[PDB]
Order: C-alpha cells, then structure tokens, then sequence
C-alpha cells in the first residue's frame, strides 16, 4: 500500500524533474538518445514528454497532463508537470508524518479551490472584447519568433475573424470554429487572405466551366472501379440534377474518374478534386449542407448543397484555389491562408496562428489576465500559507504543503535565468508581502522587478487550468494504492 | 568407474551379467512364485509370473 | 498436478485472502482506486473504485481463488453492488479460520460453528429490518436513502434525483412486479453527468433520411429476413424475384415501423421507403426486447408464417432528431414501462457503468418492492451481527464456541476497513461503536461523512435487508465451501 | 550408482501406495472433508465420492496406477465407499510393513490376510442382523436413502428426493432379475432450478427444438416417428421438386407406414412442416442421435429410426399427459410424455448445482446397487464402523486358536480395519483413538454389534435409531476386494521400469 | 528491541509452562560438563534459579518470580506463565498498532476488577470459624503438589493445627523446623523439639541436664606469650564453672583440651550449628548469639530450662525437649534421596506460610483454575462496557486467564480445547462453584470436591503477574 504509493511518488517526481530545467523561455534544450537514436534537441518540454519512454503509471499520468493542458489552453505544458511533481514530492512529508492520503487529497482540493478564488480576483481583467489588449497579448505571444515581422500580418486577421463571428461556444468564447482555414505551399507571406466560407487548396484543372453562381454541391464518395453497371449511374444522376462542383473521394478504389465517366463529367466540366482530408470532410459537410453519401442510390434531391462563388481561381496570381461562399453554415476553423515560398514561414506562421488561437480562446473563456512569470505562484504561496495558518486539523500542514510546492515555478525561473534561486525567491516574497502582486522575475531581461511594467503577462485560465489539472492528478496518484498485471 | 575387458575381467563381467539377468527371473520359480510388474513404457501394465 | 496436506489448504487460503485484499481498499464510499494493467502493448492505466470490474479483470490461476472469483460473479449477477464486501467477508472468515487451524481445531467444527452463527445473524437481521414508510406511507427521501447508499462511487449524483424519480414511477407505474426489464440506459458524448432525462425508446433514426415522416403511427413490427430487390447472377436474380414476392406479401399489412436486423444496402432501403418500411440494424438487444414487449416486436428469423395480422401491434412510433445527435424517442408504446434514460457525458465506461448500476439500483429497489424492510447501514448491522454471534458464543459450550467468535470478528472487521479506507481512525471508533452497541441499543452506528458514532435512524443511512441477508449468506457459504476442501489436485 | 530392489522395493511401494490412501483417508464418511477436482485444462469442481477422485486424478507411480485400475473394477461392483478400499489398502500395507519389520515373508502376510478375510466375511454373516423382508419397505427406504443424502440439506427435501428414490427403485424393480441395465439410466438433470423441482417425471424432456416455434404442442397420439432420413434455379428447382417429392413420398410412405412426428436428425426446410401443420401433424428438424431407446420405451417399444420398420406397434412412444413449461427462460422442450409406462425409466432432476446433480445420479445408482441388495440379496449390515469393530474383535479372537506365524497377520489385519472407524471419527472432528476404543469397550461389555461412531453427531452411538445402513454385499465386496489387491501388491516386488534406462 | 524482550520473557515463561499444575512433567537441569550428570525436577521454581539467563529483560521476570518465591513459596511458576502469556497477548496487540501505554492502563484497570472479583467469591473456611480440620488440610495438601510426602501429610497439618495454639504469635514461621536423614520413607517424621547434635564428652556425658544457659564461646619470647594466651583461655574455663550452665553453643572450632575442660565443668559445647537452627536456639529455647563471652559473668547469658540429647535408631536422633518456649516443633523424617532435604523444608515453608495467611485470614477460593475463569469473565464483562482502544487491552487480559486453566489441563494429558471452553461457557450461567477437575479430567463442583486455594496466594499471583507485565511492557530499548 505505502510501498507502491512511494514508488508512484518517486517515479512521477523523477519524470517531472526530467523537464524541470526547461521551464521558461530560458529553459535549456535537451538530448536523450533513448530508444533507437532520438536526437531530441528541443527547448520545449511538451515534445520531450511526448518522446519519453514511460513504463510507470504515475509517470504516464503526467504525460496525460501535458496533453490535457495543451488541449485546455495550449500553454503552460511544463508548468502542470513541475507543479504536480513538486506537490507529489511534498506529499512524502505528509505521508511520513502520519496523514492518510484521503485527508491529503481533500486538503489539496480545498487548497486548489482557495487558490483559484485567490487568483481570480487578484487579476487585471478586461471589460469588453478589447482588441487592443488582444493585440497586446499577441505581442506577448505572436512575437519573439520568426513571425515577429509577420505579427501585424497575422494578429489583426485573427482578431477580425473573431470580430466577424464572436461565436456562441462555451459562453460565447473562441472555439476552433470561426471561418475555415486552409494553407498553400508557395507564394509570399503577405499572400494570406481572410475568407468568407469554404476554401479548397487542391489542384482542380478543368478547361470548361466550373464557375456557376448556383454552384450545386454534392459529396459523392463513390469513385470509379474495375470489374459499367455501378459506374456511370452517378454521372447520369449528375446529368439529372446538375451538381456542378462536387468533391471526389477515392473511398472505393484508385481509378477515381476514368475517361469514360471523366469525359462524361467533362461534357459539363464538373469540379474534380480527389483524396479529400477525412477530419475536414465532416467540417466541409457542416459548411455545405450536402450529405457525405457514397451510395449512388442514396443520392437524393435534398443532397444539393449551396454555394455562391465557386472558381478554380488563381488567388494571388498563381494559386489555383477553390474558394466557396454562400453555404448552409460555413465557417469551420479560423482562417489564416498560410502561403509561403519558404517552408519555415509556412509552419511557424501556422503554429503561431494556432498559438494566437489558443491564447485568444484563453482570453475570452475567462476574460481576466495576470502578470505571468512567477508572480501568482509567490502570491499563492503567501496567501495559502496564511490560510493554512488559519486552517485547523491535519489539513493545516497539507495546504501549507500545497503552498511550498507552489514555489518551484519562480525558483526554476530564478535558476534558469541564472539568478541565485532561493534568495531571489524569498526577496520576491518580502517584496510581495509589503508591496504588490505583479512583482516577479522578468526572464526577458533577467532581473527581479515589477513585471506589469516589463510586460510578461498571461491570461488567467492558463494558470487556473494548470493548477486544476495538477491538483487533480496529484489527488488521483495519492488515491492510487494498488496495481495488478496479468489480465 | 570400472574398466573390465581383459580375459579374467571378461569372464567376471560375463558372469556378473548372467547373475543380474538371473536375479531378473529369480523369484518367479515355482507355482506360487512372486509376480514381477513391467510396463511397455506407455502405460501397458503387465504383471507376470511366467 | 498433485499436492500435499499442509501446502494445499495453506496456498488456497493465501489465494483467497489475496483476492479479498485486492478488493479490500475499494470498499465503501471512500475507495482507493486500483490500477488494472493488462500489460499487452498499450493497456490503459485505468482507475476504478468499483471492485467488480477488478475481479472481472483479474486473471487468476489459483483455482480456490477462482472459486472465490466465481462466487463474486454469482453475487454480481444476483444483486450487483456488495460483491467487494462479500469477497472481503469471505477472505476475512478464511483468515479467521486458518488462525483456528493454527490452534489445531478441526475444520468441520469450524463449519459447524459458522453455520449456526450464520443462522443467528440471519435472524438478527430480521430483528431490526423494519419496513420503512417509503412504500407504505410513500416517503420519497427514503427511496433516495436506499438509492444513495448503493449509488456510492458513481457518476450520477446530479440525476440520482432522476433515478429516484424513476423509482417513484416504478413503485407507481413501472412495476411489472418491480419490472427488471424496463432498465433501459443510453448515452452519447459531449457534456457532463447533468444531462440524464426521460425517454421510452432506443436511438435509431429513419434510415431513408429526413424524407421519412416522423409520426409513423401504427407499427406492425417484427424482424424480416433479406433485403428486397428486383448462372450465379440468375440464381441470385430469381432469389431477388422471390424476395420481391415477399415484399408484396408484407405490403398488404400497412406497417409503419419495422426492425430488419441484417445490414441493409441501397435498393432494400429504397423498397423499404417505397413500402413505408423501417430498417433498424442491431441495437442493444435488451432494448429490442423492450421493443418486443413494451412495444411488441419480437425477434424472428424468417417471416413466412406471420403474414397478415400475425405480428406485434402498437399505436405510435417516431424517430426524431434532438440536440444534433441520433436521439430517438419511441413515444407511444402500448405499455409505458421501458422508460429509457438518455445522458450526454464524457467517457465511455459509463455506457456499461450506468446500465449495470441502474440494474443494481433497480435490483435493490426491486428487493424493496418485494419487501421494503431495511436495516441501518454504515456497519451498524455488522456490529449487530457480531454482538449476536458473540453472545451466542458466550452461551454455547463445546469447541464450536471458538468457531463462532472469530466469525463475529469477521463481522467486526467489515466496518473497520471501510473506516480504514476512510482515512479516519478505525480501531478506536469501531471499538467505541462496539462498546456502545453492547448497551446503547441498535439504533446507533457509524457515520463516515463526519467520522463518528451517531443515530443512523436519524442520519438515515439505510440498507435493504434483501441485499444484506444475501451478502452474509453468500459470504458464509463461499467460506464454508472452500473450508471443506483441503488437499487434492486443487492448485498448481 | 543406485539400484532399488529387494525388500526395500516393498518398503518403497507401500509408503507410495498408502500416501495415496493418505490422500483419501480424509474423505471417508459423510462428514468427510469433500474435495476439489482441477483439470490440467483449468476446469474446477467439487466431489465427495472417492471413485471420481481417484479416477480423475493422474498418478505417477505404477502401484497407484494399479490401485486406481482395480478400484475402478470395484465401481461396477459397489461404487459406494470405494474410498474405504483404498483406506484399507493403506492400512493393511502399513501393518504388512510392520510384520516385515519382524522378518515375515510377504507371501505369508498375504495369505494370512486371506485367512483373516475368511474369518472376516463369515463373521460379518454371523453378525448379520439384517432385515430380509425389505421388499415392500417403502417406509424404511426413507431411512435407507436418508444417510446417502446426509452430508447436505438434501435431507430437507428428502421428502421429495428419497421418495423419488423409492419410486425409482419401485419402477425398475424387475422382481426376479433385479438389475439396472444400460437402458434403465435414471437421469435428466436440468442444470438450473431448485430443491423440489427435482421431481417425478418418468419421461423424455431433451433440449431439442420444435417442429414449429409457435406450434400447438399437443401431440397426444402415439403416432410418432424417428428418422434415419438425412438431406442425402434448376438446381434448387430440382431440389425443391425433391423437397415436395420428399413430402409426397417420405410422408406418404409414412401414410402407408405410420411414422408421423417426423423428428429428423438432419437438414430440412420447415415450410413443408408448416404445410404439415396446416394438415395438423408435427415434424421436428435436426434432432439428436442416441435417444431413440429412451423415447421409444415410453410405452414399451425399442429403437426404431427406420423409414419402414416404425409401425403402429413400434412407434415413437410417449409416457404421461402433462404440460409444464420446460424452458421457462429456456426454449420449451419436447413433451414426449403422453401414453403409457417407461420401463427404461428416467427421472426429472432440476438441480442447479453440479454437486446435487453428481450425487443424485451416482447415489441413486448406489441405491440401485443397495436396493438391488434389498432384492438381489436383502442383507444389510449396520455400518458407521460398527461392522469393522465387530469384525476386528472376532479376527483377534480367531488369532488366538491358531498355531502358526500366520497368526501375526490376523492381529495385523484387525487393527487395519480399525482405520475405518478412526477415519470416520477423525473426519468428524473428534478424538480418533479414544472414541473408537470406547465404542470397542462398549461392545465388549454390551453384545449389540450396532454400536458405531457417531458421525451424524446425533444422540448415541447406536446405529439402529439413526439407520446408518450398508449392505452385506457392499461390505463383503469391499473387504474381499481390499484383500485381493493387498495380496496383489505384496506379490509384486520388482518394477523394472521400461525406458527408465537402468545403468 | 521491544520484540526480543517479549521473546526472552516468553522463553522463561515457557520453561515453567510444562511444570504447571500437579501433573507437570519434569525438565532436565543439565549444566557445566564437569559434574552436570542429571537433574530431574517438577519444581519450576528451582528451574529458573539454575537457568543462566542471557536477555536482561528476562532477568526482570526472573527477579519478579524471585519476589514471588520468598513471599509464599510456590507460585513462581504461575506468575511467570501468566506474565509470559500476557506478553504473548500484548505483542499481538502491538502489531495491530496500539500504543503500549494504553495496554498498560488496560492491564491496570483490568487487574483492579480481577482483584475485587476474587473478593466477591471470598469463601472462609471453618478451621478459623468453627475449628474444622479437613478444609485447611485441603490447602495444606494442594500446596504439597508435585511432591510425595502424603503419608505424614497429616503430620504436616498437625504442625499446622498445633501452630494455631502453640506456634502462632502472629502466625510464627520461626517455630517450625525440619531435618532428615536417609534410609526409610514417608513414614518416619514425628514431633521433635530441636536440632540433632549430641553430647560430646562421650560415654561419661549423661542424658538429662538441669539448666542450659547458653551462648557463644570464643576459642581455645613468642612461646611464653603463647602460653599466656593459653592461660587466658584457661581463665575463661574457670569463669564458666562458676556460671552453673549445662549447654553452650560452640560457634568456633575447638579441640579436646578446651572441650573436656568445658564438659568437666558441666559445659556442653555444641560445635557450630547452622545459624537458622541457632535462631530457634536464640529465643524459642532462649539462648542468644555473641562473639565474645567475657562480659556475661552471671547475668548476660542465654536463658532456657531443659535440653536433652538421646540416640534413637541410626540417627543422631537428639530430641531437644524441655525448652523455655516449647514451640520448636521439629520434623525429623528419614527420607529416601538427598532431594527431600530441601523439598520437605521448603514445602512446609510454602504450606505453613499460606496456612499462617489463613490463621491471619482464612478466606479461600476454589482452585483448579475456576477462579482464573471467574476473573476472565469479570474482565470480559468490563471489556464489553468501556469504549476506546483499551477495551481491546482488557480482552487479551482475559485470554491469559483462559490459558492458566488450559495449561493445567494440558499437562494433565487430557484435551484442553473443549472442556476449558465448555467451562468458560458454563461459568457464565452455571455460576462460580463449577470448575475444572484435573485428577479425573472433567467439569465438576469444586466446592463439593474441595479443591480450593488460599486467597492470599491468588491475589499475590494475579496482582504481581500484571505488575511484572506493566514493567517489561513499558520498556522498549536495551
């Protein structure tokens, strides 16, 4: 019971301390050639955790925390591991003092909700949509990259895309669902456009007319095959109705539209694009309103999707893209048409636009903002220590044990920035106890000061979600007391 | 470890060899002789006095 | 696979005690979750506070422990929750018995003591199993008590209100005799545990599309054989001709809904819609059984003898779309009993867990609708059994007076471990509860929400008699079954 | 190196063989600790009968293989108390080793045990205070079947179960030849049910399907077939012409012949049977093979699977008009009970436990031996060890007026029989030495030979009021077929094992 | 180091366990291989004395049994067995994670109830109520358990019943006296009035003397001062003729020129007896002890009236009769072995010590272990009442009180798991007068069969066993 709980504690603490130095922007890169040749040179600990050979349960639950924190807010991936590992390390004192893990876990729950309610009103919240502070958070996020010169190229485009559809999803917050994204290799970085409706990037090359104002859309996933019976009837149905733009899928076989049916579908010259992407197929259907139907006898008259302008148009001079407006309910995931001749200006632009998405959905699910970089952790370690002084019973140390485990985030931020960690942490505590909350460690210049002047700030829900997930998994691993193999 | 292939060891080995095969059928002499049980190896139990 | 005398009963007791220890911590509403690895390649590091899935997932090769696992399966299919406590009590009785064999007492005397001790506990359960007025004068909160104590370590604390409301409409309407066939549980993904509400049917929509009407009223409904249609090509073609002759035989009814179980491709569905026929493919077969009695449509292989009016007849069947998901409410059944419950939550284990736990809750509620007598839980009944067996051991002479006393200890070790997994103090409170129960009579018991001695009839922590008698009897019988059996080909 | 032979061979086998007896000597008596049975495959059950224990166990030494071979040749003889033959085997082998310590040749020990058995069986006839009028003994047959069920709560349904036993031995009672044959197999055990639903049906209810799954099952007529007829679009049109042909020639050959409830064992299409249903006659598809005798005896006929030989006097035959739901949650089975009596008779068991199935078949067969031994030789002995103590006292008394060294066999014999009341008293959780010697002193002071060991923990040691009753054939066969194998083991000295390469 | 203390004490309690009760089986006191040859003993008291005990915690239990030894005599084995059984009970409670101090407090409040429940059944006998005889002969016989001397057991009870008229001042255990020779049996003891030393002047020294005023002597150009010291010891023998005495204790060694000159002056000089007999010579005859005897000149001597020395039947069978306080009732057996020397003396000390406890206070409780079952049931009823963890600590205190009549039944050869449990069940309703009979091995009325035991040894066992338990339980290290 205790001998396996201690092994869970030690394994999760060891897998948390393997990425503990990578906290902060000065977090150094790693190299683990474990497995069969992994040259793992990266300063970000999320991809380090995704390549860690993990056999222990409690070591794998923090890898689950990493992906959970990346799903909820997209930032603070190493923080939810370091907080959890320091908490589980601090559980050993409570275990050896005599407290049962149930009391430890419920006192951590009490300390968690106390820390959430302490963080939620010590913020500097935004009052409106406040597009100026969205661009301010973009300067905190979309810059310090190679898209720093593409920051004004990319931030107000997404800001205006949320301005277009302030979409009712999780209390009118930013979903992954504003206006459908595409990306095209080649072009310049300035060749991004904000669209209204469906765009296709793939190569449709029709000499005839694909430019119909009432562009009727179907999704026939029935391609052509090789034994005339189950071959031409869908094209006869096309001649019946007149769906002039239809996205082709090769779900049946490989010869998708052979010249028998291809000239039949080039006697009116339908849009032809094959091998459509499976996760975006259902979003395309949510856009259009047609039915994703492969059975050619299930093609009905109510499968006729709507489109207004459908062209194989050379957008930006040469990009033969198929843009579509005028649908049933278009708008599937926030549009940044990533064009770039270089490859790094493709991938970093799209990755930073996803970063911008995961911070603006953080900025409006919870509409507050704090000064990041070790300041709220010191604030929690002060106020929870006072609360644990007020608290009675065996929980009175555990919340205190919750407090000191909060202190690893500034200290690592003190250590990775080269400062002497313990003295700078307690000097930060002395400054905060008589001064302000926003005092912390400016890692961007390497010095302890008021961060709200030096502008290293973060939305509140990153810290709240990281504390929630870390306390949840610490609670679970404390409650875990038995394992068994051999089913 | 005992090597016996010279002439007096030859005859001594021969008569020890007849003594052991005589002991293999020693008790079965007479009408009320003692039974000996052997098998085939696969489970064919044969009790005999012949 | 032969054994010896001292070794075989010892390793049998060790295997059974190890099984009871592997369901020890997952007991009561303070469960410490064990992790079930199945090493394989990517076995999910699954947490669970329910012990039935542990014993279902334990791969055990000690056959006495396999007998213990099988008796836990008998208790699992009998009542549902409580098999953890049954296995814990059985392994506790075996731990008690091997201490008696350490004192060199014959096992038959141990079984002879345990039998009359079990009979004394069985009548001491009736001594305090008072019938609450939750079905007599129709209290609702005491149905919530009995459907809260067996609902421990579960997800539906929001719509335990809805499950107890289903218990109210079960004692009012859905009693067949306490119908255990109406237990109809569905859910999909997206949201949390606060989305459970009423239905009366399963979730399969009109497979013609939205073109099929909603109110397809009078469903003459059964199972068909093959899809309808118009020298291997010619032999299947003449089969297509005979099957069109068969749709000419089924169209003269005037059906609305139908359940064609086999997978239906295009022109079968087209001639279904041309004949107004529904095609529903391989649902939960217990729900099709509710389509067979609450609605009417039984299972069938062919349909050559039922031809005109020889089907199941109902009044109203619809297939709707609510909440952008396949949510279909078969409103208008002939006998309104199989009220389905639809939820929309997060994980997929609740697809089995809510179904089995509503089966457990409705099983103990069916125990109440046969007999609403109940005792006060929290180990108060266990203290009553231990006290009665202790006094009967103080009266009984002979060697068997030892064998009862350990039995009473096996009762007193039951609420201790629930206190031990509570995190709260165990030995002192169980000792104070025992000393109080000796003279401050049986209305006092243990509460672990505050961790104290208290009046359980005031705090209302009830437990139905028909599950507790079942627990005591099954645990004692399993312990005596393995106690009779010593040294054979018993284990490897 | 090593070569085990000589008298040390006889020392090694005995401690081998009695070890097997040491496994079984804790299973003696109805209060004996009953015992699991685990296969190499992984199956698990419980059994108390020692014959199943020794048979389904797999032994390594050839003496134990001999032991289970000979004791399976005792199962046809008695089948009840075959444990005690192994217990006496170990006992006489231990006492023979004790005599071998003093230097007696084992041939002399063997025929001395034979002379002591010739004292034993004849003294068992001397103490035979049997009641020989046990023919219309329907009231003491309750007590006869009572001790067979005594280990369980089957005594609480012995007002059903023991009366099933007395009606069973009433129905099989061929009053002159007095035997259960291979046809009179008395078992239909429905796995699933309760205590009383094991009850009185002298008929055939097998798990085969229906003619039609919604057919009116009321076939009162004895006009009933059993077929050896298998299934053996111009292909299907010729086969459908063969199908309506098979109707108008097999069923019309039946109309010439009288084989109406066509229970076919093989493939068929039920729409011909449905047109038989419109003509109101049944026919079942895909039925089982070897149940033709059990079905056909239900008025007195025998196995008739033929097309033509099933005539109006050798029909498929039926027992007694009753209509109960056979499959409540199962498919309702065949009502093959309508018309007359079943001699090869078979009873309705609805035992949900494999233990109560195993005992109600084999203890009923043990009744079918010992209530056969209420007609074949109506000689009962009051058991519970009382027969053994009464026998051992006279064996020790006949070990006084005999002048040979063979005398020391008989005193070694009688004490070996003392393992039978010891293991009765040991498995019942009492003092094994003191209880048996107190009963022996009570017998040497009171000449009643029905003073035994209180295994049931009832009032007194008198087996009259508790009716612990074996038969004299079951006692004599036990003692004689323990002696005939103790002599067999003692006559075997050298197991020169083949393939075990003697270097 | 708390476990090995329990182990060391449990081993010492086990090495008196099989000697418990008067069916006890003897152990071997083999020793250092010089002359260790053999020693069989049923007395567990002398077993632990000849044990070279290694663990120092077991030495504490040994000295607690030593405190029990000089108190009443027999009772060391019962105290040691009960204390080791309490420790074997307590180490099972320690492994269930209970603090030892709670177990000690539970021992204390359980031992209080077990002490008063002895007083609830305090039955007083009629030898100090109606002047009966056999009722105190029962306790005088069962204190003579695991012994042989049952023939003149009535002589032992005679020395008991003559003590309440002659040899009690406050139950005096100094007027008792035991000696023996070898050759003969149980049927040789009789009434004597002192030690066995004879007249020593020889055939001329007569038997009856007139008056024995009796104390201790001193003793009996360098050669001339040696003759002057001879003149001074010759001055002493002139100073003793003018006394008028007829006996004297001669504690220091003396040859014939002092000796014959003593006896010619009428001085019988008794050469250096053991000082325990000289205690009876000090007041019961009345002749004190000194080192010098210069200053007693007519007044400061001893004071007695008659001392006589006879010679009967192969002994130095001197009957020192006629003393001034005629109370030194001396037993002179002629036993079988050397073992009966200490055995008869120590067994009469053990018997007549609790017999003096009865002539102080003649209350008794029924022996055979039923009093142990009564204390067990009494602490079990208090265990069912009080809450807390200490209710567990009472229950194990019951269990050792179950083990004490168990072991008595165990060394009897009989079964002990059944009829001790039958006695425990029968004692709850078939009240206190029932109990275990070891000789016939059954359950019977102990008040009818008269197998009793003095209260002043049962309280001393039941108190001091828990007293030894609470000391060694509270010790954990070294």
């Amino acid at each position: 019971p205790a001998q396996i709980r201690f092994s869970n504690i030690s394994a999760a603490k060891a897998v948390a301390d393997a990425i503990r130095t990578s906290l902060g922007p000065k977090g150094m890169d790693k190299m683990i050639q474990d497995g069969k040749g992994d040259v793992t040179i990266t300063n970000d600990g999320a991809t380090i955790l995704k390549q860690m050979q993990v056999l222990h349960p409690a070591a794998r639950m923090l890898v689950e925390l990493s992906k959970a924190q990346d799903i909820e807010a997209g930032d603070g991936t190493t923080s939810v591991v370091i907080i959890a590992g320091s908490l589980l390390d601090s559980c050993t004192k409570l275990l050896q003092k005599g407290i049962h893990p149930t009391i430890i876990s419920e006192s951590f729950q009490k300390a968690l909700e106390k820390g959430i309610e302490i963080l939620t009103d010590m913020s500097r919240p935004v009052e409106l949509s406040d597009r100026e502070t969205l661009l301010n958070s973009a300067t905190t996020s979309l810059n310090s990259k190679v898209v720093s010169q593409y920051s004004s190229l990319l931030s107000p485009m997404s800001v205006n895309a949320v301005m277009k559809v302030i979409d009712p999803a999780t209390a009118t917050s930013v979903d992954l669902r504003d206006i459908k994204i595409v990306k095209k290799l080649g072009g310049t970085i300035d060749d991004c456009e904000l669209v209204e409706g469906l765009v296709l990037t793939q190569k449709v090359s029709n000499s005839g007319i694909t430019r119909v104002e009432k562009a009727k859309i179907g999704l026939i996933q029935f391609c052509l095959s090789a034994p005339r019976a189950y071959i031409l009837n869908l094209v006869k149905q096309i001649k019946k109705t007149g769906c002039n733009v239809l996205l082709i899928q090769k779900s049946i076989l490989r010869d998708a539209l052979s010249d028998l049916a291809l000239h039949f579908l080039n006697k009116m010259k339908i849009m032809v694009i094959k091998d459509i992407e499976r996760e975006d197929i259902e979003f395309i259907c949510k856009t259009i309103g047609t039915k994703p139907v492969a059975h050619i006898d299930q093609f009905t008259a109510d499968m006729l999707g709507s489109a207004e302008l459908a062209e194989e148009v050379n957008l930006n001079g040469s990009g033969k893209l198929l843009k579509i407006t005028g649908c049933a309910s278009p708008g599937k995931t926030v549009t940044i048409v990533v064009r770039g001749s270089n490859k790094l200006v493709i991938e970093e632009a799209e990755r930073s636009i996803h970063d911008a998405l995961c911070v603006i959905r953080c900025l409006v699910k919870k509409r507050a903002l704090i000064a990041g970089g070790g300041a709220p952790e010191i604030e929690l370690a002060l106020r929870l220590t006072e609360y644990s002084r007020t608290l009675s019973g065996m929980e009175s140390y555990c919340v205190r044990a919750f407090a000191d485990a909060m202190e690893v985030i500034p200290s690592t931020l003190a250590e990775n920035a080269g400062l002497n960690p313990i003295s700078t942490v307690t000097e930060l505590r002395n400054r905060h106890a008589q001064g302000e909350k926003t005092a912390g460690i400016n890692v961007r210049k390497g010095g302890i000061s008021n961060i709200l002047e030096e502008l290293v700030v973060q939305p509140l829900l990153v810290s709240v979600s990281a504390l929630t997930l870390a306390t949840e998994t610490v609670r679970s691993i404390l409650k875990i007391d038995d394992v068994v193999n051999t089913r | 470890g005992t090597d016996s292939s010279q002439g007096i060891p030859q005859l001594v080995s021969n008569i020890s060899a007849c003594q052991v095969i005589a002991e293999a059928v020693r008790t079965t002499l007479g009408p009320r002789g003692m039974d000996k049980l052997i098998v085939d190896g696969r489970g064919k139990a044969t009790i005999s006095n012949d | 696979d032969e054994e010896r005398a001292e070794t075989a009963r010892l390793t049998s007791f060790i295997g059974a005690i190890a099984i009871g220890d592997l369901v020890k911590s997952t007991l009561g509403p303070k469960g410490m979750d064990k992790i079930l690895l199945s090493s394989g390649r990517d076995a999910s590091l699954m947490v669970t506070n329910d012990g039935a899935t542990i014993l279902k997932n334990i791969g055990v090769d000690n056959p006495a422990a396999k007998v213990l696992v099988d008796m836990s399966r008998v208790q699992d299919d009998e009542v549902g929750d409580g098999t953890t406590s049954v296995t814990v009590l059985a392994a506790e009785l075996l731990r008690e018995a091997e201490s008696l064999i350490a004192k060199k007492i014959h096992p038959q005397t141990i079984i002879a003591g345990w039998r009359e001790a079990t009979k004394a506990a069985r009548e001491a359960l009736l001594s305090s199993a008072v019938d609450h007025g939750s079905d007599e004068v129709k209290f609702r909160q005491d149905l919530m008590n009995i459907a809260g104590t067996t609902l421990s370590s579960k997800l539906l604390t929001h719509h335990k209100d809805h499950f107890t409301k289903l218990a109210v409409e079960a004692v009012l309407r859905l009693k067949g005799s306490g119908n255990l066939e109406a237990i109809h549980i569905i859910k999909k993904l997206g949201g949390s545990l606060a989305d459970s509400y009423l239905d009366e049917g399963f979730l399969l929509d009109k497979k013609i599309g939205v073109n099929q009407p909603k109110r397809i009223e009078n469903a003459k409904i059964l199972i068909a054989n093959t899809g309808m249609d118009t020298k291997v090509a010619e032999i299947e073609h003449a089969e297509k001709e005979k099957m069109k002759e068969k749709v000419e035989r089924i169209l003269k009814h005037g059906i609305n809904c139908f359940i064609n179980r086999q997978l239906i491709y295009n022109y079968p569905e087209q001639l279904f819609g041309a004949a107004g026929v529904m095609a529903i493919e391989h649902a939960d077969f217990a729900g099709v059984e509710r389509l067979a009695l609450v609605t009417g449509g039984e299972i069938a292989s062919t349909f050559d003898h039922p031809e005109l009016v020889k089907l199941g007849s109902c009044k109203l069947i619809e297939e709707v779309m609510i909440g952008e998901d396949k949510l279909i409410h078969f409103s208008g059944v002939a006998l309104g009993e199989a009220c389905t419950i639809v939820l929309r939550g997060a994980t997929q284990q609740i697809l089995d867990e809510a179904e089995r736990s509503l089966h457990d809750a409705l099983c103990v509620l069916a125990q109440t609708v046969k007999d609403s007598r109940t005792v006060y839980g929290g180990g108060c009944s266990e203290m009553l059994m231990a006290h009665a067996v202790t006094q009967l051991a103080n009266r009984t002479p002979g060697k068997e007076a030892v064998a009862m006393e350990s039995y009473a200890k096996a009762l007193r070790m039951l609420p201790t471990i629930i206190a031990d997994n509570a995190g709260y103090d165990s030995a002192d409170l169980v000792a104070q509860l025992r000393a109080a129960h000796s003279e401050g009579n049986t209305t006092a018991g243990l509460d672990m929400r505050e961790g104290t001695i208290g009046d359980m009839a005031i705090l209302g922590i009830t437990e139905s008699f028909q599950v507790k008698r079942q627990v005591l009897l099954s645990a004692a019988e399993a312990a005596e079954v393995i106690l009779r059996v010593d040294n054979i080909i018993k284990a490897a | 190196k090593s070569r085990l032979m000589g008298l040390e061979a006889l020392k090694s086998h005995i401690m081998a063989a009695k070890a097997v007896a040491n496994t079984m000597r804790t299973s003696l008596g109805p209060n004996g600790l009953d015992k699991m049975m685990v296969d190499k495959d992984g199956d698990v059950t419980v059994t108390n009968d020692g014959a199943t224990i020794l048979s389904m166990m797999d032994v390594d030494h050839q003496i134990a293989k001999l032991m289970v071979e000979l004791s399976k040749s005792q199962d046809d003889e008695i089948g009840d108390g075959t444990t005690g033959v192994v217990v006496l085997a170990g006992a006489l082998l231990e006492e023979a080793e004790q005599l071998l310590d003093r230097g007696i040749h084992p041939i002399r020990i063997a025929d001395g045990y034979e002379q002591a058995a010739r004292v034993a069986i004849e003294h068992l006839d001397k103490i035979s205070d049997s009641v020989l009028v046990d023919i219309k003994d329907t009231e003491p047959l309750i007590q006869t079947a009572k001790t067979t069920l005594g280990s369980k709560v089957v005594n609480s349904c012995h007002r059903q179960m023991a009366e099933i036993a007395v009606n069973a031995v009433l129905t099989v009672a061929d009053m002159e030849r007095r035997d259960v044959d291979f046809e009179l197999i008395k078992v239909e055990g429905k796995v699933g049910g309760r205590l009383e639903d094991t009850k009185l049906i002298k008929g055939v209810i097998v798990d085969k399907d229906f003619s039609h799954p919604q057919m009116p099952k009321k076939v009162e007529d004895a006009k009933i077939a059993i077929l050896t007829c298998p299934f053996e679009v111009e292909d299907y049109k010729a086969l459908q012409k063969y199908e309506k042909e098979k109707f108008e020639e097999m069923i019309q050959q039946i109309k010439e012949t009288g084989a109406n409830l066509a229970i076919c064992q093989w493939g068929f299409d039920d729409e011909a049977n449905h047109l038989l249903l419109q003509n109101n006659l049944p026919a079942v598809r895909w039925v089982g093979g070897p149940e033709i005798e059990l079905i056909a005896i239900a008025t007195g006929g025998r196995i008739v699977p033929r097309f033509s030989e099933l005539t109006a006097e050798k029909l498929g035959f039926a027992g007694l008009v009753q209509e109960i739901s056979f499959g409540t949650t199962k498919d309702k089975m065949l009502v093959i009970e309508q018309c007359k009596n079943s001699r090869a008779v078979t009873i309705f068991i609805r035992g949900g436990n494999k233990m109560i199935i195993e005992e109600a078949k084999r203890s009923l067969h043990d009744a079918l031996c010992v209530i056969r031994n209420l007609i074949r030789d109506n000689r009962v002995v009051y058991g519970g060890g009382a027969a053994e103590i009464s026998c051992a006292l006279a064996v020790s008394q006949e070990a006084d007026k005999c002048p040979t060294l063979e005398q020391y066999a008989m005193r070694a014999f009688a004490d070996a029989l003392e393992v039978i009341p010891m293991a009765l008293s040991e498995n019942s959780g009492m003092n094994p030495i003191q209880t048996m010697t107190e009963v022996r002193a009570r017998q040497v002071k009171e000449m009643n030979p029905a003073l035994g060991i209180d295994c049931l923990h009832k009032g007194t040691n008198d087996m009259k009021q508790q009716h612990v009753i074996e038969t004299l054939i079951g006692k004599k066969q036990q003692i004689s077929l323990a002696t005939q194998m103790v002599r067999m083991i003692l006559k075997i000295d050298d197991i020169r094992k083949p393939g075990e390469s003697e270097e």
